[PDB]
């Protein structure tokens, strides 16, 4: 369950 | 001044970390995923949309401290897709003890689907440079950049663990929590990261092939996005292993011994042990299961995330000219 945080 | 707090995975599969922090008076306790891949506090907040809500919420009108940043709001997305807006106050923070006055917290009014599923995850807490802070008109300083002048040393540790607790310093350097030496790396913000440039790689025993690698260290990232070549030549060494298109990605069996993985730092070599990478079945009782080591070119931009992050002991410092140590543990 992966987490991606700037965009 | 100087603050330690413990930072817990939020599953078991090290998806994330929360790590609690006070704010306002009288405290008020959250549980804040830190995030060094971009720069904003912001909270589930009594302001947050009710329907969105399932987290402990922030009342800044139960904080004597609490002021509104007037004409002041944010917004930001993810790279995950997911995102968040609202308005900010200025209350106290603390973290581990470390107490600073005056520190922007944004109130999220709405959030993303993906944050309100998530429970265990009371908001974020930016570690990332303070250019990439997305409050309007006027910029905040990050929770760090507020603390330095009040730090014996300006500099933040990330002690992450493996299926199991760390722990965030911030003002010193415990040398106990690591082996051997720190090797410093430059860095880089002119992207507003924490962006430096890894010497090279290596895959299990085999030999390490100097190569630039630019990437960020992004604790509120989950995996190691690397470019493809370098990947698939991890892979390559793994028999079962395939690219998932219906996963998302590199799968493998779940019964098969994963090679180490090395990246350089300066003269110096981190390695990842290889049940690291082995980040667990796609779904439980699976016999198949998610590679910790993705490709980067969907994103855009290598990322050291918590499978690199937590098999070492990383060095944030803050000083003018900032720098990123390494150690192994």
């Amino acid at each position: 369950h992966p987490f991606h945080x700037i965009h | 001044s100087t603050g330690s707090a413990t930072t817990t995975p939020i599953d078991s599969l090290d998806d994330a970390y929360i790590t609690p922090v006070q704010i306002g008076t009288p405290a008020q306790t959250l549980n804040l995923d830190f995030d060094t891949g971009s720069s904003d506090l912001w909270v589930f907040s009594s302001e947050t949309t009710a329907s969105e809500v399932x987290q402990t919420i922030y009342t800044p009108s139960k904080s004597t401290t609490a002021k509104l940043l007037s004409g002041a709001t944010w917004s930001i997305s993810y790279g995950d897709g997911s995102s968040s807006s609202g308005d900010v106050y200025t209350d106290t923070v603390s973290v581990g003890g470390l107490t600073v006055t005056g520190q922007a917290v944004e109130s999220a009014k709405k959030v993303s689907s993906s944050f309100t599923e998530d429970s265990t995850i009371d908001g974020l807490l930016g570690l990332a440079f303070s250019t990439l802070n997305t409050v309007s008109p006027t910029q905040q300083k990050t929770f760090f950049d507020n603390a330095k002048a009040s730090l014996d040393s300006p500099v933040f540790t990330a002690d992450l663990g493996y299926h199991a607790p760390g722990t965030y310093n911030f003002g010193f350097i415990d040398t106990t929590a690591y082996t051997g030496s720190i090797t410093y790396t430059a860095v880089s913000t002119k992207q507003g990261f924490w962006e430096w440039t890894s010497t090279g790689y290596a895959v299990g025993s085999g030999t390490f092939k100097s190569t630039s690698i630019d990437g960020i260290a992004d604790t509120g990232t989950t995996l190691l996005y690397l470019p493809a070549t370098v990947v698939s030549a991890y892979w390559a060494q793994v028999s079962g292993a395939k690219s998932s298109s219906s996963v998302g990605g590199y799968v493998f069996p779940c019964s098969a011994t994963l090679p180490s993985f090395t990246f350089g730092v300066g003269s110096a070599r981190i390695v990842i042990p290889g049940d690291y990478i082995d980040f667990g079945p796609i779904s439980t009782g699976s016999s198949s299961c998610f590679g910790g080591i993705q490709s980067s070119a969907g994103i855009g931009i290598n990322i050291f995330g918590d499978v690199a992050l937590k098999a070492a002991f990383v060095v944030f410092n803050g000083a003018t000219t900032p720098t990123l140590g390494f150690a192994s543990k």
